[PDB]
Formats: structure tokens, sequence, C-alpha cells
């Protein structure tokens, strides 16, 4: 096979937005492999070497007046402009979660089980998932996958509750998320899965 | 604390002569440019309904990336990249139910350089039907991530693996999924 | 509406 050495250049032109577009920070960042070597930060207003590999460029670019003026205007000509273009389908994207609750294993009541609250297909990533046992919030014995990006502008998470369920108990998974216009709860009733009555 | 980040991320890699030009919003791809076809490729079709991007502009940027790479390679005395092997996870898109269409996701994370071979296997055999993949997606630590997808009909019979090859690995890396 | 492209600056070929 081909095991010749590799050499990688990256550039990242970043726009960071705070309180809508009230505050914007623009970064023009250049990398050799993973090493950032030179950067323009709009909070600074000129290029700075990040490593010694970048020193020749910070000096050279900062000596070009038209160059600096263009980068100093980027917060508007580039960042706020592109925020406006994309807002409706990015910033304002809200996709409602599909929520499924199930026991991890078919187990008779009065034995340990894991109750799974699978929260799928949602956007954006900010979410709170809570477990309740007969209306009391459970805090211990709660394990999750964390937030999983699917790569297609949706997320999922599985949030599991360790418990020993008994006949007549009602467990509830509650989701809080920006897509909701009203509350989202899904119940699992222990008496719906009484394997050995 | 910031609310959102938009990044125009690019790379050029030697000696492969491979490059990429994409935009990222909060960690998801808006689009990339197919530089062979000179075409803007939107990650979700619907993004192109109102927005546009002049794909030729990417080619100009990639030519600067190449020229810059040549310079940085010399400045570094031909210090090459250190291979960082991927972490691989296989996921389903939704809870799995027999005979209900689903999608296997192979998530390839925390690796560099951005050259990888990913093959879906059904019962050990490469699947080259109905598969899709993303371009290389940038990480905040300047490594890469990537997704490959396989629509499937769940059964008790079949098993699946995502096979990943990368210069940082000692052997092909297999991540398994089967019905439970 | 058109998405704006950021330009890349060209490193000094400081020979």
């Amino acid at each position: 096979g081909d095991t010749r050495p590799r050499f990688l250049e990256q550039v990242k032109h970043e726009c960071h937005f705070f309180n809508g577009t009230e505050r914007v920070r623009f970064l023009d960042r250049y990398f050799y492999h993973q090493e950032e070597y030179v950067r323009f930060d709009s909070d600074v207003g000129e290029y700075r070497a990040v490593t010694e590999l970048g020193r020749p460029d910070a000096e050279y670019w900062n000596s070009q007046k038209d160059l600096l003026e263009q980068k100093r205007a980027a917060v508007d000509t580039y960042c706020r402009h592109n925020y406006g273009v994309g807002e409706s389908f990015t910033v304002q994207r809200r996709v409602y979660p599909e929520v499924t609750v199930y026991p991890a294993k078919t187990q008779p009541l009065q034995h340990h089980n894991l109750l799974v609250c699978s929260v799928n297909g949602f956007y954006p990533g900010s979410i709170e998932v809570r477990w309740f046992r007969n209306g009391q919030e459970e805090k211990t014995g709660v394990v999750s996958t964390g937030l999983i990006q699917n790569g297609d502008w949706t997320f999922q998470t599985l949030v599991m509750l360790e418990t020993v369920p008994r006949s007549g108990e009602v467990y509830t998974c509650q989701v809080e998320h920006p897509s909701l216009t009203s509350p989202l709860t899904v119940e699992w009733r222990a008496s719906s899965a009484d394997l050995v009555p | 604390k910031e609310e959102h980040v938009i990044i125009q991320a690019e790379f050029y890699l030697n000696p492969d002569q491979s490059g990429e030009f994409m935009f990222d919003f909060d960690g998801d791809e808006i689009f990339h440019v197919d530089m062979a076809k000179k075409e803007t490729v939107w990650r979700l079709e619907e993004f192109g309904r109102f927005a546009s991007f002049e794909a030729q502009g990417a080619l100009a940027n990639i030519a600067v990336d190449k020229a810059n790479l040549e310079i940085m390679t010399k400045r570094s005395n031909y210090t090459p990249i250190t291979n960082v092997p991927p972490e691989v996870t296989v996921l389903t898109n939704s809870p799995v139910e027999l005979r209900e269409p689903n999608v296997l996701i192979c998530f390839i994370d925390k690796f560099t350089p951005p050259v990888v071979n990913v093959t879906w296997l059904r019962n050990g055999k490469p699947v080259t039907t109905g598969v899709s993949e993303t371009v290389f997606l940038p990480r905040e630590d300047h490594l890469f991530r990537k997704f490959h997808y396989l629509p499937f009909l769940p059964s008790t019979e079949d098993v699946y693996d995502c096979r990943v090859e990368h210069w940082g690995l000692d052997e092909p890396l297999l991540k398994h999924w089967e019905f439970d | 509406k058109r998405i704006a492209k950021a330009v890349n600056e060209k490193s000094c070929n400081c020979l």
C-alpha cells in the first residue's frame, strides 16, 4: 500500500454569534496538520502568529492595508450576512422528538430492570430528559448515551433508569426541548408488562 | 456564551492532491462543493430552496490552500502529519423493530489525516447498494469526523459490520451490529 | 440569497 508521508493544510473562517447577531466574533485561522499557525481575530483587529511557523505571514499580511480593512469588515460582510441568509433553516430549525419508552429486557416485576427512554430525530441539540416514578423525579440510577449527532441535522439520546418495578407503578419520561409548544411525557405502566402475575 | 457558530472549513492534502470546501453550523454540514463537478451540494435538499453559493469560488480558495501547503511544508522541513486513528461507533437511527425499515450509522471520529476507507458489511460481504456518506467534517481539535449510512430491513438472520481502515490503525477496525 | 465566501490569504514565499 501507500504509506508515503502526508502534509495537511486547513483553513477555518469562523463566525461566532452572541445574542442573535448583537455581538459577532470573526476568526480567520490557518493550520498545518492540527497546528494553528496564524490567526486574525476581530477582537484584536490584525493577524497574530500563533506559532513560529506563522510569523512570516502575520507581518506580511498586516502590512497590507486593504487586506486588513477587508478582514475588519468581515463581521458584517461575511458573518452577519451569512447568518441572515441561513437563519430560517439553521438558527430557526426545530424538529420535534419521537419518544419511545420500553424496558431493556423482558423481566418479571419485582426484579431489576433498565427502563429506556429513546428520544430520536430532534433538533437543536439542547434537551432535558427526566425520569419520574409515580410522579417523583428519579435522579440516581440514570444513565445516558449523552447527545448523539446523527450527521443529518438530527440528534438522538437514550436515557435509561435502573429500577425494580412493582405492580401499579407508573414511570414517566419527560422531554423539554425548544420544539415543544406543550409538554411531552411518555408513560410506562408496570402492570402493562406483568410477565408473571 | 455564544449561541451559534458558522465555519467555512477547507483543507488540501499532499501528496493525494485532495481538497475539501464546506460550511458547518453548530457542528452540522450546510453544504460542500464537489470540486470535480464544480457543484454546490446541500446537505439537506431543502437548504438550497432559498440559499445559493457560487461553487467556482471554492476552486479559487483550494488553489490558495495548495500554494499555502507548499510553503508550510517547506517551512516545517517536511514535518509530516502524525496519524491519529479513528474511534468508531455503530448506531441505529431509531429503535429497532423486526421488518420495520431503519438505518445503520457508522460514526468515524477523532482522526487525521482525512483519508479513510469505510465499508459496510452484511454477513461479511461488502454492501455497495443504498449506501451513502458524508464528506470529512471538522472538529474543534482540528481532527475530523465522518458518517456512513446503510438503510436496512431488520431481521434475526443478518449481521452487520462497519469496517474502517486508516493509516493510524494496526489492522482493519470492525464495529458490529446485530438484532437484539 | 447568496452565501458569501471568505477569501484565503496567500502565505509569504519568504525565500
